[PDB]
């Protein structure tokens, strides 16, 4: 797509990347 | 029309309690690994034949061997789809299935989702009927309800490392519940009228006359395991609304009641193996309060149907399109919340044609996890993982440490809980928004306006919610939309067994607790108005803006 | 190693029992206690088939019973494709096609009532709908009697005779056999 | 809220730096969209994409503000407790010491400050200085000024007498030199390991915040998504929605409330804790003691459990007030019970009695001993003996003095008051009562009932004889007592408690019942030297109160209601946030959806800023219900569910839409939009 709406996505993927790694940890 | 529905609601409700309750008590029978009457003798026999000794295994072992049995069901259904024209029962030589269609079929007869992006009576062949996807129904089923029967025996056994053992289970299910209960429901689809022959295609002479090619088949069989099982498969293109499927009203009240028969007695057989009927009771008692709420909601916006019909010349403003016209406006909306509520793929109508405010209601309700009266199992465990959030934030409230029936709720099993929770709505999410931003999702398209996102979000919540009830409008037969549902069933299903499997694993380590006066108890109102409030407020939190994008804007529009 | 032998054994002897033995029980058992029901319930008139009397058949007719729309693939009344109109609501497509429907049926049907029922313009799930209400059955009657030259109270005996109740009344809804009434309507006129 | 605290707080604040930030989830995400924001409005201000670029600013602007209330919560906390931590460090900072070579006096006092100094050593205190070692005493004798631990200010005796001669912090001495040999380091020094409390603070996170997190973290993942995936649905039916309507969504539906407010209640309460003279190393063990079933008090020092406090003196026929004060403050000087501590207390209160001149007196001093139930003094020749009416009144006939007159109906006034009667004696002529009542203002027995009206059981065991722990039992309401005690024998009743699958917290002497304290679940150790208890675990009492293991279950079970209170209220205020936001979100895309718009709010942008600008104030004023906790009501389980869901449920479906409707309300009488 354009190069706003992938930054969007992969900035999203990282956020719930993230969240996942947090919610696997206990810290 | 009000008494009518309260009335129908009410005879269904009490007629699948007492139907229910005994196959409750042969659910607990099996649960407890005590053979049911008139087993024993052979089935050691069997079991001695087949190499099972009945070795308790723990939670790695068996959701192995379930996950396992499960590949072996989609690689044998993925062949036999492939390869179909070699096999023998081709009354019309129909050619083999594309690898998108076929790779579909498997993947969502595997999953217990039974979604079709194709037409049965001109794709598949009585012989894949017969085996690929009738074996499947029993065997999906099967696998739900020893997940369930699992998790119910880790709530019972009190610091054992082990469950029970797969084959058995699955053996006893298929062999006991399944196969003659859809041989007596397929023997009264018989006693109707339905389809249990193998003749060719009978050419119809019409009396004006024009042709018509009756598709003959298997059709009764397979109509008695897919409502048995909550499955949804139909034979033909229409899951339900066949005449060949369902030719009388008490035939769609038997499939009414086979099914919610078997959530029903999976909650009963819950409640009689904790001993305590009380939780059993409560999760009835929720699941029907939301039940009626929901029935009650989409027989009134079917009935206060579209103004067209009555500015356009129509005595009635009822919205009868998309219905059958043996099944009443009432009886359709019943279906529909239930086939919504309960992983079932089965229709009476075509549910495009619902209103917008009657179409929601099914949407919401399968998106917030299939968890009222759902699967076979499947929402028995769905409403483990709420009542799991629901004794945590009760705890809290009260302030000593969560503990449901017994057993301490820790954070291994809040964590698996949670992605529990999160598997189904990140792949509805994630589905539709892919399926948006794709050409290839947006040009399946039928109907114009929020109408449209409204069937991408449907298609998509049915794919990762295990329904396989569709807004049929959507040709999903495109290779990407066939993959991403595909990919939706997979996930959902397996991520959803796999976490509540370690939680059953996770809860055979502890020990119950001794009952006090300080511990909360989960069973009356209270509890009960807990639970549902916790359901509906997590469905609501996650699907609200995605229903006011599709159907609140459209019945706004 | 372990675990190949239980998972082919259960496999192999699930997928016989019920693939096989499940179906073809359902088959013998069908085929010995109810047959004419487990063959399609074919309307047989000497040594050829009529249509089943489930199934249901295209009615443009002037002197038959016109029953609800279909909506299916490349024919109206298809088996081969049993699927319905999934025209939403808010479809002005729906609209267009329902007004069309509304115009055709006063035109065919000018002594009956203005306001048409809802079945004779509204598609159904499933396009091969056999039935019809008594209602619209009781509207449809006029036409039905000036094409064949018959009376009111002889088409209301018919249909009623063709009315088939539910066991409940609030299971479902009381409904016409338009094919069976059609072909008895044939039988009677010649 | 003092203003040179929490403006000191808020310059700790000011440091937004992204490793602070990272540590809490919920807020990292809520800075990471703070600052896409603040980048969208830098880029619109320059030109890079059209629109208002007022509007994303402001929004920004908020939500900065956002994280920065979130962080004025924490260190708020962190604040209220390292001012109870400078209390009582502050003035060890900037102190001296006054080393020795020889335990004898006659020496050259040697000048070393001694911050650093090893254990072993000799040092010297004397003339109000400040004791600057903590360990033990070969001789000498003063009174000390236990401020920096009681919070009460009463002098105790400290002269090596076997019991008596442990120093303990930053302790100020009264009367004259005081030898002492320090017997620990710095790291393991009292005010060293109160330092590490309290820089402590959110470091191992108890499993209650773990599992809260844990859901937290499960709702932000699942509003995340839909917010995510709102652009894509939005996209097709007209124009996109704004992604700063996105991101001002995404944090006005995540919980940010409790997100914000949860180390803010672990420390505040941490900080509860040791307000209420408990050493609690970690808050595992304060959570189980807000979970346990079953209490265990162990009585075998104190007199009638530590409830009973000394309330009014009451005098004799040939004694004065002031006369009958200073005997009971001397008899009860070398007191470290409870009971004498009151005693202390109350003849402060009173008449300010002070420092009384030990080494002068050259009196030995005898300290409280269980089986004689007696404490007293050896000034000159007399005895100054106090304590249980029938143990004096068998002291006082042990020799050849006469009995008692009035005393008799004395006593039976203070019983007919309800008071425990405690009577002091100059050895052969009775010098008065004290009326030991209740500190409670409830009652005791009205706190032992709401406590089993929860579920949780109350045993108290006692030392003495069947007769006095029945009578001790029926006074106070408890439901097991038990007799003769062993520590064989409350270890098996431990062990018997715990076969039903009960939780058992017991409270008890450090010294003397360690293996059963480390036996129950969780060990409110109390009458020790407090050095290898902190250091096996055994978390400590300062006053010695049996009674205090209740307030440790108040305060290790409010924390836990307080958690689940602030969850459900932020979780419940996101349908008005829904109702606020979802009409302004889709009001070009689809027109038709201002029908949802419930509450006649002004404009869609007014909508967002009114919804954002509540979502940040709503942690200012949750500030002071998560610095105190919740006043709470003990009742049943089913009871407090329903309290607890009509309370904070109900306030989170309902004060959003009147605090956004307000909100809007102001904004558009002040016209900013
Ligand atoms: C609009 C009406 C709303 C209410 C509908 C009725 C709901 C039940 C009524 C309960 C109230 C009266 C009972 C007094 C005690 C109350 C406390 C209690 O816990 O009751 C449990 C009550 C009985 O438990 P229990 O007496 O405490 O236990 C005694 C035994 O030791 C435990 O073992 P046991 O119970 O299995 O053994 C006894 C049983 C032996 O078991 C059997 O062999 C078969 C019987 C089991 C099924 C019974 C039929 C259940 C049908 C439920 C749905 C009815 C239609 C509702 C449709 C609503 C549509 C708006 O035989 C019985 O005696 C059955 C109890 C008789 C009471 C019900 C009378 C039957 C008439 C049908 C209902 C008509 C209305 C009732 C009056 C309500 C006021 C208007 O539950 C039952 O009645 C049967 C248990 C299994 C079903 C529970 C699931 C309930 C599903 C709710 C559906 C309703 C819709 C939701 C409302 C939506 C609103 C938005
Ligand atoms: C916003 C929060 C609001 C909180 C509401 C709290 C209401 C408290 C009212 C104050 C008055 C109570 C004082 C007397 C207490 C003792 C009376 C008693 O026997 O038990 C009554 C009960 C005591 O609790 P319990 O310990 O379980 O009962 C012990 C019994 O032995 C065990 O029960 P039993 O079965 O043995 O009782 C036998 C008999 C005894 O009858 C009596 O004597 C009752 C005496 C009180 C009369 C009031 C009626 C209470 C029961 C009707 C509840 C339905 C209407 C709900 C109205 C709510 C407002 C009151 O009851 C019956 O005849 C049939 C009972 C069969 C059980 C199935 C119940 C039907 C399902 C309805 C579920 C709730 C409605 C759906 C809500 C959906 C909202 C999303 O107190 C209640 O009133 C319960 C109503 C609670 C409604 C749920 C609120 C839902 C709000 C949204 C959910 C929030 C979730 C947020 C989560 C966020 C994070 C995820
Ligand atoms: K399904
Ligand atoms: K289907
Ligand atoms: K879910
Ligand atoms: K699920
Ligand atoms: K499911
Ligand atoms: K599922
Ligand atoms: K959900
Ligand atoms: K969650
Ligand atoms: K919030």
């Amino acid at each position: 797509m354009s190069a706003g709406v992938i930054t969007g996505v992969l900035l999203v993927f990282l956020l719930l990347g993230y969240l996942v790694y947090a919610l696997i940890n206990a810290e | 029309m009000a008494a009518q529905g309260f009335l129908l609601i009410a005879t269904f409700l009490l007629v699948l309690m007492v139907l229910a309750r005994p196959l409750g008590s042969g659910l607990a029978r099996l649960i407890n690994d005590i053979p049911l009457p008139g087993t024993t003798g052979v089935e050691r026999v069997l079991f001695r034949a087949l190499g099972v000794s009945d070795r308790e295994m723990n939670w790695k072992q068996y959701l192995c061997a379930i996950l396992g049995l499960n590949m072996l069901g989609l690689a044998v259904l993925f062949f036999m789809l492939l390869g179909q024209h070699y096999l023998p029962l081709n009354p019309q030589q129909l050619p083999g299935l594309s690898w998108d269609l076929a790779l579909n079929t498997a993947v969502s007869f595997v999953t217990n989702t039974n979604w079709q992006s194709y037409s049965g009576e001109t794709t598949l062949s009585y012989f894949s009927q017969m085996a690929g996807l009738t074996v499947q129904n029993f065997l999906s089923a099967a696998s739900g309800i020893a997940v369930i029967f699992a998790l119910i025996r880790a709530f019972t056994r009190q610091s054992m490392s082990t469950l029970g053992n797969a084959w058995v289970d699955l053996l006893r299910i298929t062999l006991w519940v399944l196969v003659p209960v859809a041989l007596l429901i397929a023997l009264f689809f018989i006693q109707q009228g339905a389809l249990q022959n193998f003749l060719p295609y009978q050419a119809v002479n019409t009396v004006e006359g024009a042709q018509q090619l009756l598709p003959m088949g298997p059709v009764a069989s397979q109509e008695a395991i897919k409502m048995l099982g909550t499955n949804g498969g139909g034979f033909f293109n229409a899951n339900s609304s066949h005449p060949f499927e369902n030719p009388t009203a008490l035939t769609n009240f038997v499939q009414m009641l086979a099914i919610f028969l078997i959530p029903t007695a999976l909650c009963f057989a819950f409640g009689e193996v904790m001993g305590d009927r009380r939780q059993g009771r409560m999760l009835l008692w929720a699941m029907s309060v939301i039940f009626v709420i929901c029935v009650g909601v989409v027989m009134w916006a079917e009935v206060q149907g579209n103004p067209h019909l009555l500015a356009l010349g129509t005595d009635s403003s009822i919205n009868m399109e998309g219905k059958e016209s043996r099944f009443g406006v009432l009886v359709s909306s019943l279906f529909a919340v239930v086939t919504t509520a309960a992983s079932c793929g089965a229709v009476i109508a075509m549910h495009d044609s619902f209103t917008a405010l009657g179409g929601m209601v099914p949407m919401w309700l399968m998106q917030i996890g299939e968890v009222v009266f759902g699967g076979v199992g499947s929402g028995l465990y769905g409403m483990m993982l709420f009542v799991l959030l629901a004794v945590f934030i009760a705890g809290l409230m009260i302030g000593r440490t969560p503990e449901y029936l017994g057993k301490k709720i820790d954070v291994r099993e809040m964590k698996l809980t949670a992605l529990a929770i999160l598997v189904t709505p990140t792949l509805v999410l994630m589905g539709a928004a892919l399926a948006m931003m794709t050409d290839a999702g947006r040009s399946a398209m039928l109907n114009p306006g929020p109408h449209g996102f409204s069937e991408v979000l449907y298609a998509v919540s049915s794919a990762a919610n295990n329904n396989g009830s569709a807004f049929a409008g959507l040709s999903a037969n495109s290779p990407f939309w066939n993959c991403l549902l595909a990919f939706c069933m997979f996930v959902g299903r397996f991520g959803v067994i796999i976490p509540v499997m370690a939680i059953a694993g996770s809860l055979v380590s502890k020990k119950s607790q001794a009952a006090s006066s300080g511990t909360l108890p989960t069973h009356g109102p209270l509890f009960v108005g807990l639970l549902i409030g916790t359901v509906l407020l997590v469905g609501a939190l996650t699907f609200i803006p995605a229903l006011a994008l599709g159907p609140v804007a459209e019945y706004l529009s | 190693m372990s675990g190949l032998r239980p998972a082919l054994s259960t496999f192999i002897f699930l997928l016989l029992i019920t693939g096989g033995v499940y179906p073809l029980l359902t088959t013998v058992l069908g085929q010995w206690w109810f047959p004419w029901q487990a063959n399609g319930s074919l309307i047989r008139e000497g040594d050829t088939v009529r249509g089943s009397a489930l199934i249901g058949q295209n009615f443009t007719g002037n002197g038959y019973f016109h029953g609800r729309p279909s909506a299916t693939a490349e024919m109206p009344y298809n088996p081969q494709a049993s699927g319905g109109s999934n025209l939403a609501v808010s479809n002005p497509e729906l609209d267009k096609l329902i007004a069309a429907r509304v115009a055709a049926l006063r035109a065919a049907n000018p002594d009956a009532s203005a306001s048409v029922p809802v079945e004779l313009v509204t598609a159904s799930a499933s396009g091969l709908d056999n039935n019809i209400t008594p209602q619209a059955a009781a509207w449809q009657i006029p036409r039905v009697a000036k094409a064949r030259n018959l009376s009111v109270e002889q088409l209301t005996q018919l249909i009623a005779k063709y009315s088939q109740q539910p066991l409940v009344k609030y299971i479902g809804q009381p409904v016409v056999n338009i094919v069976e009434l059609n072909l008895a309507l044939d039988k009677l006129d010649e | 809220e003092p203003t040179l605290v929490v403006q000191a707080l808020k310059e700790a604040v000011k440091k937004l730096n992204p490793q602070a930030q990272w540590r809490n989830p919920v807020m990292f995400i809520v800075w990471i969209g703070s600052l896409l924001t603040t980048c969208i409005s830098i880029a619109m201000a320059s030109g890079a994409m059209p629109g208002n670029a007022l509007f994303s600013a402001a929004i920004s602007g908020w939500l900065w503000i956002t994280v920065l209330f979130a962080n004025f919560a924490e260190a708020l906390a962190e604040g209220r407790s390292k001012a109870q931590a400078n209390s009582l460090k502050g003035v060890k900072k900037t102190a001296f010491a006054r080393k020795l070579r020889e335990p004898k006096y006659g020496a050259a006092a040697d000048k070393v400050p001694a911050d650093q100094l090893r254990k072993g050593d000799i040092v010297l205190v004397e003339a109000g200085d400040i004791i600057p070692c903590d360990g033990e005493v070969i001789e000498g004798g003063a009174s000390v000024d236990e401020s920096a631990i009681t919070g009460e200010s009463a002098p105790v005796i400290r002269e090596s007498g076997g019991d008596f001669a442990s120093v303990t912090g930053g302790t100020r001495i009264l009367s004259d030199w005081l030898v002492i040999e320090c017997s620990v380091n710095p790291g393991e020094t009292f005010l060293d390991r109160m330092i590490a409390m309290v820089e402590g603070a959110q470091r191992r996170k108890t499993p209650n915040e773990i599992a809260l997190t844990i859901l937290l973290i499960a709702l932000t993942i699942v509003f995340l998504l839909a917010t995510a995936t709102l652009w894509p649905f939005s996209a097709w039916g007209g124009n996109a929605v704004s992604v700063t309507v996105l991101v001002a969504l995404l944090v006005c539906l995540i919980p940010t409330t409790i997100g914000g407010l949860l180390s803010a209640i672990g420390v505040a309460g941490m900080s509860r804790m040791l307000g209420a003279n408990v050493i609690a190393t970690s808050g595992r063990a304060v959570e189980a003691a807000g979970d346990v079933d079953v209490l265990l008090l162990d009585k075998t020092g104190t007199i009638t459990l530590g409830n009973r406090q000394a309330s009014e003196f009451i005098p004799a026929q040939g004694v004065d007030e002031k006369t009958l004060a200073d005997a009971a403050q001397l008899a009860s000087l070398a007191d470290e019970t409870p009971e004498g501590r009151s005693i202390v207390i109350l003849a402060k209160q009173r008449f300010n009695l002070r420092e009384r001149d030990v080494q002068s007196l050259h009196a030995t001093f005898v300290p409280f001993t269980a089986q004689s139930r007696m404490s007293g003094i050896n000034i000159d020749n007399r005895m100054i003996r106090k304590g249980s009416v029938d143990a004096i009144r068998r002291h006082v006939e042990a020799n050849g003095g006469h009995f008692p007159t009035d005393v008799d109906q004395k006593v039976d006034q203070v019983a007919r008051q309800g008071a425990t009667p405690l009577v002091v004696v100059e050895g052969s002529r009775v010098l008065g009562v004290i009326a030991l009542k209740d500190i409670v203002k409830g009652g005791i027995k009205e706190r032992f009932a709401q406590l089993r009206k929860m579920g949780i059981k109350t045993v108290m065991i006692t030392g003495d004889n069947r007769l006095t722990a029945a009578a001790i039992a029926a006074e106070a309401g408890v439901d097991d007592f038990l007799a003769e005690a062993t520590p064989e024998a409350k270890l098996a009743l431990i062990r018997q408690y715990q076969a039903e699958g009960r939780l058992v917290a017991m409270t008890g002497d450090g010294t003397n019942d360690a293996p059963a304290l480390a036996q129950a679940d969780v060990a409110v150790a109390m009458n020790s030297g407090t050095q290898a208890a902190k250091e096996a675990g055994n978390m400590v009492d300062l006053d010695s109160n049996p009674t205090k293991l209740i307030e440790v279950v108040h305060i290790g079970k409010q924390m836990l209601m307080t958690r689940g209170s602030l969850t459900t209220f932020s979780i419940a205020n996101d349908v008005a946030k829904y109702f606020a936001i979802i009409p302004a979100a889709f009001a070009a895309t689809y027109p038709q959806l201002n029908a949802l718009n419930i509450m006649c709010l002004h404009s869609p942008d007014s909508a967002i800023l009114s919804a954002v600008i509540f979502n940040a104030l709503i942690i200012v004023f949750l500030i002071p219900l998560a610095l105190k906790g919740v006043s709470y009501k003990p009742l049943t389980a089913s009871a407090m569910l329903r309290r607890n869901l009509w309370i904070y449920g109900l306030g989170g479906l309902l004060v959003p839409f009147i605090g956004i409707k307000v909100i809007d309300l102001l904004l558009t009488v002040c016209g900013l939009v």
